């Protein structure tokens, strides 16, 4: 038939393409070329056309020889991948060194060897970061395992899975060298965040939710657990920074790997279509497309015998980007996978036009087409134009796989069911909603009575005991012993905080049933919990995000216990806020989803269950009588922060003659006092000698920096400021600032009460940080205490005092006051304006224009000169980081205004005239011809001496701080008429100007 | 404040601007009326009057801004120079009068099929002095 | 007016598209068609903290501004009110979608508006005020932020809250809404209570004060002082700026004019209004016939319109770049220029309030000693 004469056809290709280079006993071909080594990826991309043909064999065999083929094949599958698995095997200490803190020297080795499997270099030698490796090739051990080809042997290998999954969950906030194994964009490699490894994590995570290693014949233990907050972290991430790689790389297209046939991973499904269109229109070329822009592999320059490239690509590598044909040949797979014919048949066609036939005439893949070293000069005026010729290495066997298994799909032997059994090719099917269940239980009896009063029906904690509550941290607690292995040295999964998508779902504990309240309603952490508002706030964000994915199986369930510091000062109410929310959840509608409540003996019929099985048995003492004598909370906390400042970190104060009373003990016991007044002016205090930490602070720092902006802690000037342009770790993180925020203590705990409050604002409603691209906290801090100094028309130490009692309802209200926006008046706005640096939405584009037709622009002294237009471009951050630090030399905020102003009248007037200027052109003199034509303006109409005042210095009248932007006597008029003035003195006695 | 009459004078006036009733003046109507009376403006000049009358690139003018245009106050100086140019045009023989055949033909330039008793007519109603000519007086009068 | 579960088993909400006082308006899909529209979601417990006479309040006002709305139903420029929901705690109104926001973000953005946008808004808000006077309703709330746009140009009023029913021969005298666009009638009927009330009439000022404003860019009455704007309207002095009318037509300063008349029964109506000639237009007619005398004056007019046709075109001036440096402000395209640069530098501090204005960036004003003198 003719199928068979196909199927035979395609093994003989097969046969003289891939299999023949399979290294026997290790089952790991090379690298291709005379490299001697094996790369992870490529190897596991290799065996994807062998595992097709011998699924298509497999189902017409119904002989002995086509069972003998397909058992081959298997067998072949298998060998390879327990080869692979041996040398990951063989590295268990790196994992276990990995699992703890993130660093490059305790990485696992990107390029194994031959025989023996050993290592070829160092940890300094090579680029040991590549998370997509490990994701791609469990995401195919998850996939061939439900096909049906055993792959796992013994127990242990299921520990050293299982800890490898904790290796890779924490890619949503680890930079990698990245896929090209060359850091970001230019050399040096710095490692960096990009889309392409987050995006293949995501996917290896959710298939191994529950799939077992044993097949239909496995045991209590033998399916792999994972969490859920990750997948959710990850794919935020994703739509987040989709449109781009990196924030380096403008477009690269690695992206179609995660947007097509690998790992989907990808909603909205615009933003597929957007992101397809932008690399067609961007990358395509006419034998291929580039990865990126400004790539100079295999250049006639860049000196090949070279590494780390030297800050000189201005045009040595512009439009020569030679080209890569892997880009085109998954299109074709994309295309046929889901609905296109007229596609790949397009594809096809072009595609067959580029190939090379070699021995035997079959298909063969070049990997680029070089430009020729003396037809260079012709491209950079006629792009994609000049012909090319092969170079490099073309034994590619990666695009040859790919190619062939595209091929064998299209001809229509297998279907796109038999590849992927997991069914990921239906993730663009929009889920409609899910309904929210709530319980509310009553502390004590009072609590009962209470909300019976009322009308409120609930149940104590008591008369349940069949069920169980109690905080999360004990979940978390628990679940640092899965995978855990004494003779293999793994000490299974490292204490995390747990999310909500965790709580949500029921337990199972040795046959009882347990349920875990929420994490943002415990007391001992921060206060963040002591304020009703922030209580009904965080209750209506939890429910909004758990209604919207909620991608389990089974109804939510929240359980919200009504503690004592729910009700009011009497102590015999709840408060108002309390009362509303309870009722209004009632009704079935709260927030933004749909609330019902009951009792958990209904939802125990209906409810998600999860049943865990790892679980089952296998003169200081003057001082002291002065501080037990005195009272105040002031001088209480001032002789405790004294005495564990000088003798009392840990030692016993011998207060109690009974009890050993440590000064920790006695802050700790001080909370209990300082809580029931609410007196926030210790509070703050006490929490900074005890130097507590808030939870998930390194997620609300990743998702600040993801938006493309830069940190900085510390108050000015330098070099105390820091930049944090890259994720730390939350150690690295809390001892920086620790270290920039110095001796004052209270400062640490504002900045990072000021990072949760604006991370959290982020999410919500990310339009308000326009025009601005560096935050800082020292200077937010700086303007709201000079606010509420004006405000209260009291001194600076007052109004400090006054912001500290705030409470965190207060200065939440009063950062979105500010941020929002909403003589003394002018001049105030001007100040506003200057502290936050806020520029228009377009500044830089315009200073790139004018600094193309001029010299440079200086300002007192300092130059920026025009050389840099061609070393960079308007979208880099370069670019934006010298303008601001040009900018940034005048301390007054006044005159930073009135120069960003000189700047965008100096571009506008620009465009009038068609001339050259060829000279530096000074802001301050500008603005002083202005000024001293306004004063001159003013002196004539007859305003006397005292309205045109002067100032102390700065030599600028304050009226015109006060004088309106536009009218027909604003600045901008003055200002107009002085740069008009300033370029005619430099011009050839002729404007010409014409619009 | 305008009337009934002039607002029907004004239309009648638009109407006979525009020889093909289309709503709008045209640029090739434009130049084929400024050719009537013997003017050759350019293509450059037409598209710059258009832009100038016109508040936006259209390129088009309507019956609005034909009567915001008319109902504009000129004063004295540009009124006594745009009469002296209508009276120039009117005046095409150097004998500074108005007569019968010198209207006819003006009429039969701008496109008017009128007949020799019916300019006759209008002659003798306008003239007030009966001399057959109309004096500058005159028309600056009936001009309002 | 039925169960919670209609609205919940029929809409299904989604990502929101504004915000409010105690409002937040939220899309919505009708299921048994996909169709889109909008849903005011009004909470009557004020989040639980309104005393019980204030919810009673709120729900009295939101039931008597629905059965308003309804009679009104039918026009095309109006809100359609499509679907009502109602719970002890919530109020669910599905209206028309729209597509973009209010006028004041156009009008943000584009600084000012030319004629012909102009006339056809004036017109449509002229044809809904005569209908709606026509039923005998008022509305005392016509501003800018109350109008909405479509794709095609298309605005509708809204915000029915105040409007209430008025019987015939009755008088109202109650204060309500900003400042700026308060009517003289009402302040004098605030400060002196023997005065009769104030009529139908009151929603002209309002749409003279709205055409202004589009006009000029800056409302005709403005001061940083409540007092002084109370005052300052009264007297009614209503100037137009040297070089900024320039370049428009008498015939809309004359209608704008008339608009604006201290003497309620001066005040222009809206069939009255849309009977000048600013509106006039043709389609096609054949009946003009007249004596010699006209012939001669429309030949006249033809012929003095072409002869000016030109000397209009000529009498354009150059960039004058020595003008330039003497006084920019005197040409028009550097005026645009400067104003739309101000506002984009400046434009994140223009809100509703009277605190913060348009008229706050303009300083027409010669600041010198002649600031002292301000008032008693």
């Amino acid at each position: 038939s003719n199928s068979g004469v196909r199927l035979d056809g395609y093994a003989r290709l097969v046969q003289q393409t891939i299999l023949c280079h399979q290294n026997p006993v290790t089952g790991l071909l090379p690298a291709s070329y005379d490299q001697k080594d094996a790369w992870v990826r490529d190897n596991v991309y290799s065996i994807l056309a062998v595992w097709g043909l011998g699924l298509a064999y497999r189902k017409n065999a119904d002989r002995d020889e086509d069972k003998a083929k397909a058992y081959e094949l298997e067998q072949s599958v298998v060998k390879l991948m327990r080869g692979l698995l041996h040398c990951m095997i063989r590295q268990v200490d790196k994992v276990e060194s990995f699992k703890y803190s993130q660093s490059t020297k305790d990485s696992l080795h990107a390029k194994y060897n031959t025989k023996t499997c050993a290592t070829v270099v160092g940890d300094d030698q090579w680029g040991h970061l590549q998370l997509d490796a490990t994701s791609v090739y469990l995401l195919f051990l998850a996939q061939m395992t439900a096909s049906g080809l055993h792959i796992i042997h013994s127990l242990d290998e299921v520990n050293f899975i299982q800890n490898l999954v904790f290796y890779i969950e924490a890619a949503y906030k680890t930079a990698d060298f990245g896929i090209w194994e060359r850091g970001d964009k230019t050399n040096q490699g710095i490692s960096e965040l990009n889309a392409s490894s987050v995006g293949m994590a995501k996917a290896a995570l959710e298939a191994l939710d529950e799939l077992d290693l044993f097949g239909v014949k496995g045991g209590p233990q033998s399916v792999i657990h994972v969490l859920a907050d990750e997948v959710q972290h990850c794919q935020s991430i994703l739509n987040s920074l989709l449109p781009r790689a990196s924030t380096s790389k403008e477009v690269d297209a690695s992206l179609l790997s995660v947007v097509s046939f690998p790992a989907f991973a990808v909603e909205d499904s615009q933003l597929v279509e957007l992101t397809k269109q932008e690399i067609i229109t961007k990358l395509q070329g006419r034998y291929g497309c580039c990865r990126f822009l400004r790539d100079g592999y295999k250049t006639p320059k860049e000196d090949p015998n070279r590494l780390y490239y030297e800050p000189a690509e201005l045009k040595l590598f512009e439009n020569i980007e030679c080209e890569w044909p892997l880009f085109w040949t998954y299109f074709i797979l994309d295309g046929v996978f889901s609905g296109n014919a007229e596609q790949v048949q397009e594809y096809k066609e072009a595609l067959e036009a580029v190939l090379i036939k070699g021995k035997n005439g079959v298909p063969l893949l070049p990997e680029l087409y070089s430009v020729p070293p003396d037809r260079v000069d012709e491209e950079y005026q006629n792009p994609h134009t000049v012909d090319r010729v092969p170079m490099g290495k073309l034994p590619h066997m990666w695009g040859q796989s790919l190619y062939i298994l595209g091929s064998l799909m299209a001809e229509g032997f297998l279907a796109p069911g038999e590849i992927d059994p997991l069914n990921r090719r239906f993730s663009t099917v929009p889920k409609p909603d899910v309904v929210v269940q709530v319980s509310i239980l009553a502390e004590t009896e009072e609590i009962k009575t209470i909300l019976k009063d009322k009308g409120i029906y609930v149940e104590t904690i008591a008369e349940v005991y069949p069920i169980r509550v109690q905080p999360a941290r004990i979940l978390s607690h628990i679940y640092s012993s899965l995978g855990c292995n004494n003779r293999m040295k793994l000490s299974g999964r490292p204490y995390r905080h747990m999310g909500v998508l965790g709580t949500s779902k029921l337990y199972d504990i040795r046959k009882t049933i347990f349920t875990f309240t929420p994490q943002f309603i415990d007391q001992q952490q921060f206060y963040l919990a002591l304020d009703n508002k922030m209580i009904v706030e965080m209750l209506r964000t939890d429910l909004s995000y758990l209604c919207s994915r909620w991608r389990m199986t089974g109804q939510p369930t929240i359980t919200f216990p009504i503690s004592h510091s729910m009700l009011d000062e009497d102590g015999t109410s709840l408060n108002s806020s309390i009362l509303a929310a309870l009722r209004k959840m009632q009704d079935g509608y709260f927030g933004g989803a749909r609330v019902q409540t009951g009792k958990l003996s209904e939802f125990l019929t209906t409810s998600c269950c999860t049943h865990l099985s790892f679980m089952d048995p296998g003169d200081f003492k003057a001082l002291v009588l002065q501080l037990k004598e005195t009272s105040s909370l002031q001088e209480q906390a001032d002789i405790l922060y004294m005495l564990y400042t000088m003798k009392g970190p840990d030692w016993n104060t011998e207060l109690y003659n009974e009890r050993s009373a440590t000064v920790r003990e006695l802050l700790t016991e001080l909370y209990g006092k300082v809580g029931e007044i609410r007196h926030w002016g210790l509070i703050r205090y006490i929490s900074g000698i005890l130097r507590k930490k808030v939870e998930a602070l390194d997620e609300a720092c990743t998702d600040l920096l993801s938006h493309q902006k830069h940190l900085t802690v510390g108050l000015p000037p330098e070099p105390r400021e820091k930049t944090i342009s890259a994720p730390l770790p939350y150690e690295a993180l809390t001892q920086l600032i620790d270290e920039a925020s110095e001796g004052d203590m209270s400062i640490s705990i504002l900045t990072q009460e000021i990072m949760v409050y604006l991370a959290m604002y982020m999410r919500t409603q990310p339009g308000l940080f326009a025009e601005m691209f560096r935050l800082r906290i020292g200077l937010i801090i700086q303007v709201m205490a000079t606010e509420l100094a004006h405000s209260l028309r009291c001194s600076a130490e007052e109004a400090t005092e006054g912001l500290m009692n705030l409470s965190p309802s207060a200065m939440k209200n009063l950062l979105h006051h500010i941020l929002s926006g909403k003589q003394g008046q002018w001049q105030r706005r001007r100040r506003l304006d200057g502290a936050l640096n806020r520029v228009p939405v377009g500044f830089y584009q315009k200073v790139w224009k004018v600094l193309q037709k001029c010299h440079g622009l200086s300002v007192e002294g300092f130059v920026l000169p025009s050389s840099t237009t061609r070393e960079m471009t308007p979208g880099e951050i370069k670019f934006s980081v010298h303008v601001e630090s040009v900018l940034n030399r005048v301390p007054q905020p006044e005159y930073r205004q009135l120069l960003v102003e000189a700047i965008l009248v100096l571009t506008m007037l620009a465009d009038i005239e068609i001339h050259s200027i060829g000279s530096i052109i000074a802001v301050e003199k500008i603005v002083h011809i202005a000024n001293d034509l306004f004063l001159q303006e003013q002196k004539t109409l007859g305003a006397d001496d005292t309205m045109l005042a002067k100032d102390p210095a700065s030599g600028i009248c304050t009226l015109l701080y006060d004088s309106a932007p536009s009218g027909r006597f604003g600045t901008m008029t003055y200002l107009s008429k002085a740069a008009a003035t300033y370029v005619q003195e430099f011009l050839p006695h002729s404007i010409c100007a014409m619009q | 404040q305008l009337t009934e009459e002039q607002i029907a004078e004004f239309k009648e006036a638009f109407s006979l601007f525009d020889k093909d009733g289309d709503g709008t003046i045209t640029t090739k109507e434009l130049g084929t009326v400024m050719r009537s009376l013997g003017q050759n403006p350019t293509e450059a000049e037409l598209q710059d009057m258009i832009n100038e009358v016109d508040a936006d690139g259209n390129g088009t003018i309507d019956f609005p801004e034909f009567l915001t245009m008319m109902a504009r106050k000129m004063k004295d100086t540009d009124s006594e120079e745009e009469i002296r140019e209508a009276f120039r045009v009117f005046d095409k023989d150097g004998n500074g009068y108005i007569s019968a055949a010198e209207l006819r033909h003006v009429m039969t330039n701008l496109g008017e099929k009128l007949t020799d008793e019916e300019v006759d007519e209008m002659i003798r109603e306008a003239d007030i002095d009966g001399d057959g000519q109309v004096n500058y007086e005159e028309f600056v009068q009936m001009m309002t | 007016s039925h169960s919670a579960q209609d609205f919940y088993e029929n809409y299904e909400p989604k990502e929101i598209l504004g915000r409010g006082v105690s409002s937040v308006v939220r899309r919505c899909i009708h299921k048994p068609t996909s169709q889109e529209y909008a849903v005011k979601v009004i909470d009557v417990t004020g989040g639980g903290s309104f005393s019980p006479e204030e919810v009673r309040e709120l729900r009295e006002a939101t039931l008597k501004e629905v059965d308003i709305l309804r009679k009104v139903s039918g026009h095309p420029n109006i809100i359609q009110l499509k679907d009502t929901y109602e719970t002890n705690t919530f109020f669910f109104l599905v209206f028309d979608l729209m597509k973009r926001g209010e006028l004041f973000d156009y009008l943000t953005e584009k600084v000012t508006l030319s004629e012909k946008e102009t006339r056809k808004i004036m017109r449509a808000l002229l044809e809904v005020i005569c209908t709606l006077h026509k039923l005998n309703i008022v509305h005392r709330d016509l501003k800018p932020e109350n109008i909405l746009l479509d794709d095609n140009m298309n605005i509708k009023l809204t915000d029915f809250g105040f409007s209430c029913q008025l019987e015939p021969g009755e008088r109202l005298r109650e204060v309500c809404g900003t400042p700026s666009y308060l009517a003289p009638e009402i302040i004098e009927c605030s400060m002196n209570e023997d005065h009769p009330g104030y009529g139908k009439e009151v929603d002209m000022w309002s749409t003279g004060v709205i055409m202004y404003t589009l006009l000029a860019g800056s409302p005709p009455f403005w001061h940083r002082k409540q007092m002084l704007m109370l005052r300052m309207i009264m007297s009614g002095n209503y100037q137009f700026g040297s070089p900024e009318w320039d370049d428009y037509s008498d015939t809309v300063k004359d209608l704008v004019s008339r608009f604006l008349v201290v003497q309620p029964q001066n005040r222009y109506t809206a069939e009255e209004a849309l009977a000048h000639p600013f509106f006039q237009q043709y389609l096609v007619e054949e009946v003009r016939h007249f004596s010699p005398r006209g012939k001669f004056k429309v030949i006249a007019l033809t012929v003095l319109a072409s002869v000016r046709i030109y000397y209009q075109y000529r009498r354009v001036k150059p960039v004058t770049r020595e003008i330039v440096i003497r006084d920019p402000y005197a040409l028009r395209p550097l005026r645009r220029l400067i104003d739309a640069y101000a506002f984009r530098i400046y434009g994140h501090w223009v809100k509703k309030g009277q605190q913060q204005n348009r008229a706050a960036l303009f300083e027409n004003t010669p600041k010198a000693v002649l600031l002292s003198l301000a008032e008693e």
